[PDB]
């Protein structure tokens, strides 16, 4: 009955984190963040990228101010699990940080509209 | 090098006003008012207002001396309770007519209040000065108000690990990297305002260890530095940061002799009431091989700004593959430039401030702050370079002569507190005179000029007291010939008054004075009797002021020579003659002879007239 493996489709992995409380596994991959059961069944995808991007320029990349903008990948830098959210920071923009409901992956719970400096997390290559 | 002091004053034969409060110590912070007429000292726990043109005349005081229990926590982490953990004041500052901005270390706690001038009572702002003012007395710090905002360079921690160039804005705080590309182990100097589309400058001064220089030990490096007062910080990065910050090497060298002169001690703004640009007189010694050696720098401010203006960059890069090596720049330069102000071209570009500056140009300032130019002096050598003397603080005053020859009279403090006026004639340092400040040597830790009419003063501070100084000695000169041949542009001979005179001073006709900077006395218009007993020994006494003529005497019109056994000389200068008789009766006269070109002026110093009784 239960899945024995889990083999995604056209990307990589980078990072597990297990969820104590409810056993709910996040996987972090290239443009993609899974949501499996503790049997390993796929519960919800979220696609992080490709996007237009540049590690010379600056998040929100804008097209007008970095024309050397290509479209990235976005392998996924720290995936952790936090009492109130699921921390997510990728190799892309510069390593900016999100957060999101645990058990609800799709569900955004915070993620800056405009972030500085000080806001670059992760390291922005893989 | 520069000569020896001309004339020498002791503390005892000038007039020279000391304020000092019993039990009070370190007078290191000096403020005059706008009047000119009320001096404001900052001292160790205290803050006082003297009349400036009598500093004796103490008229307010202030205390602001810290409490046991601060006192221990400051000694049970482990400094000395009875010197480091007391309040120093670091920031003497105008805020307004009614108030002053004072900063002190306070056992540790770095603390700001106003002082409130109608009745010199601390307010109680009490504001947390980390940033603005150093927590340790031994610290480096400068500080200049701009506008109601204080623009400070000091530590911005207890250990003096951390660094900072700061403003102190409310509206917009900035502060500099903790990064050694923008500071590298800085020792602060001095800061000013450079005012004015184009926006006003405000220039720091201090040593860091360089970046550019490797050597047996880490290489210090004077260094001129600027921010633009409009700045606003980046918006997506220096978010809080400066993006006006750059800066480049300050060198004082004369290096056809080998001498460098890589640690800035004191910069003078020499505010030209006839220059449309102002020169920074900068004060250096050597870091290596001090024992001890002074210079003065005179650098163009138009220089500095091409520099900063026009200069290529500096680079970082990585060399096999752990280390870090300085190279200049040659690659592209984005537009607008990096560092630079918000002027007439960013705002037709539709840029208003930092805040709105491509992120680019924001992230170029950030990794470049260090400029490959050097900001070289004027005629490109120092104004003076001198050896036995390890100057403190400058200050310059430039005067016009009875001539109309322009000179910048340089006031150069000594670590023994004495104060040098020294004059770059015809290619040559002249040392006009040299005057004992304090009479129990103490360095002077700070100098302050008001070249103003009627207050025409020198303001010396040590951690003993204050001193008071004119600016010259004119009446000290007893004949034309020593007035004239003083060199001294300040002073000239007044034929009617018999007397020699302070010129832009005394109300003399200036038509009918005699001034020549050549020393030629040749301009001017031109007997102590004894009676000693036969067999005796007489001790004619003669003496003068300059340190650079050798005095001689003359018996029956002739050289005579102070040899053993009939004659002797006391002192060098005090003729003994041994055993008197008839013969030795008659005119003694002791002769100075002095070089002032290729030129000798012999003058007669003492005149004597010795009789042997029978
Ligand atoms: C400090 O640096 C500034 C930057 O150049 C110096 O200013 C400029 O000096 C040049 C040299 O002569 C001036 O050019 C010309 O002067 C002659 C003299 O009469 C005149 O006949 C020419 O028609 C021309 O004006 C230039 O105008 C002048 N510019 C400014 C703004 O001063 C300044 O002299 C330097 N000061 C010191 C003490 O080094
Ligand atoms: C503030 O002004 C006072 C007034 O002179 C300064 O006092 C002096 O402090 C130094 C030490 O920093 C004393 O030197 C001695 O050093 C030896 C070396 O270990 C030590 O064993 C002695 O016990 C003593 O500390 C000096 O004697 C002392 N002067 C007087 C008259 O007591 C003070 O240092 C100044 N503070 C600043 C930050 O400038
Ligand atoms: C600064 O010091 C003056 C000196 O006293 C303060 O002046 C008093 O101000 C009050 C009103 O606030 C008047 O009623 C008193 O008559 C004033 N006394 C004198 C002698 O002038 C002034 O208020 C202080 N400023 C601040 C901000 O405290
Ligand atoms: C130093 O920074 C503080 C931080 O704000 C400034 O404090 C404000 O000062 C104004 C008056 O100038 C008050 O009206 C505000 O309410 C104060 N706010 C706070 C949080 O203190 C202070 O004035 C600055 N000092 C200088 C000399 O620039
Ligand atoms: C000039 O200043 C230097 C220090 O910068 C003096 O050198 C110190 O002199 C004391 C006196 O004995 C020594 O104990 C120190 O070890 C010396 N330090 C160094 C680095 O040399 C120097 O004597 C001063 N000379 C003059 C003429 O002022
Ligand atoms: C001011 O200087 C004069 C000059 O000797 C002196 O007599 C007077 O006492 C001084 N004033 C004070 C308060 O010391």
């Amino acid at each position: 009955l239960p899945p024995t493996a889990f083999t995604p489709n056209g990307t990589y992995l980078q990072h597990l984190a297990r969820d104590p409380t409810s056993g709910t596994l996040y996987l972090g991959a290239t443009n993609f963040l899974f949501q499996l059961s503790p049997g390993l069944q796929l519960e919800a995808t979220v696609s992080t990228g490709p996007v237009l991007d540049s590690r010379d320029c600056l998040p929100p990349v804008m097209p007008d101010e970095c024309p050397q903008a290509q479209p990235t990948n976005n392998p996924n830098q720290l995936l952790l699990v936090s009492p109130g959210a699921l921390v997510v920071c990728g190799s892309v923009h510069q390593g900016v940080c999100e957060q999101r409901r645990l058990g609800q992956l799709e569900q955004l719970l915070l993620r800056p509209e405009r972030p500085g400096d000080t806001q670059y997390v992760a390291a922005n290559d893989p | 090098f520069a000569p020896i002091p001309r004339i020498t004053w002791e503390h005892r034969e000038v007039h020279l006003v000391q304020f000092h409060e019993p039990d009070i110590y370190n007078y290191s912070a000096l403020l005059l008012s706008e009047d000119k007429d009320t001096l404001y000292i900052g001292a160790r726990e205290a803050v006082f207002a003297v009349n400036a043109l009598n500093i004796s005349e103490k008229q307010h005081e202030v205390y602001w001396k810290v409490s046991e229990d601060k006192k221990a926590k400051c000694a049970e982490k482990g400094k000395s309770k009875q010197t480091e953990c007391l309040n120093y004041i670091r920031v003497l500052q105008p805020l307004s007519a009614t108030s002053l901005y004072v900063c002190g270390t306070n056992a540790f706690q770095p603390a700001c209040d106003h002082l409130n001038l109608t009745s010199f009572k601390f307010l109680g702002k009490n504001e947390d000065g980390k940033g603005r003012c150093p927590f340790d007395p031994a610290h480096s710090y400068t500080s200049v108000m701009v506008d109601g905002e204080l623009y400070s360079g000091t530590s911005y921690n207890f250990l003096g690990s951390e660094p900072i160039i700061s403003r102190n804005s409310s509206h917009s705080p900035l502060r500099t990297e903790y990064a050694i590309p923008w500071l590298n182990e800085p020792s602060f100097v001095f800061a000013d305002v450079i005012r004015k589309g184009e926006d006003d400058r405000v220039y720091f001064f201090f040593t860091e260890v360089s970046v550019e220089y490797e050597f047996v030990f880490r290489v210090l490096i004077p260094r001129i530095a600027r921010v633009c007062k409009g700045d606003q910080g980046g918006l997506r990065t220096l978010q809080k940061k400066w993006t006006s910050f750059l800066k480049a090497r300050l060198i004082c060298s004369r290096p056809d002799s080998g001498l460098v002169f890589n640690v800035l001690r004191d910069v003078f703004v020499l505010r030209s009431p006839g220059l449309k640009v102002p020169v920074f007189y900068a004060l250096f010694t050597p870091q290596l091989n001090n024992v001890g050696l002074s210079a003065v720098c005179a650098y163009n401010l138009s220089t500095a700004e091409e520099v900063f203006s026009h200069g290529k960059y500096m680079q970082s890069t990585t060399v096999e593959q752990s280390h870090t090596k300085w190279v200049r720049y040659n690659g592209p330069v984005p537009k607008p430039r990096p560092g630079a102000c918000i002027d007439s071209e960013a705002r037709a570009a539709n840029y208003t401030s930092s805040l709105n500056l491509p992120d680019k140009t924001l992230q170029f300032v950030k990794d470049h702050p260090l400029m490959d130019d050097s900001v070289t002096p004027i005629d490109n050598r120092p104004r003076l370079i001198k050896k036995d003397v390890n100057y403190t603080q400058i200050v310059v005053d430039r005067t016009q002569a009875l001539d109309g020859t322009v000179y910048d009279v340089m006031f150069v403090s000594t670590d023994r507190g004495a104060l040098h006026k020294a004059i770059s004639l015809e290619h040559a340092v002249h040392i006009i005179e040299e005057t004992q400040l304090f009479q129990d040597f103490e360095p002077v830790q700070t100098l302050l000029l008001s070249s103003k009419k009627g207050n025409r003063f020198v303001y010396a501070g040590s951690n003993s007291g204050v001193v008071q100084a004119p600016l010259a000695f004119c009446g000290k000169h007893g004949t034309c010939e020593d007035c004239v041949l003083a060199r001294d542009p300040y002073c000239a001979w007044s034929p009617p008054t018999a007397t020699c005179v302070a010129l832009h001073q005394t109300e003399s006709p200036s038509r009918g004075l005699i001034q020549e900077m050549s020393g030629d006395a040749s301009v001017c218009p031109d007997y102590r009797q004894h009676f000693f007993k036969h067999g005796g020994t007489a001790e004619l006494k003669c003496s003068q002021k300059s340190n650079l003529a050798r005095v001689f005497w003359k018996f029956q019109n002739g050289v005579l020579k102070a040899e053993s056994p009939k004659y002797g000389l006391m002192g060098r200068k005090n003729l003994l003659i041994f055993n008197l008789s008839e013969g030795d009766s008659g005119v003694y006269q002791c002769l100075s002879e002095e070089r002032v070109k290729n030129k000798t002026v012999f003058q007669v110093v003492a005149k004597h007239v010795l009789e042997v009784k029978v």
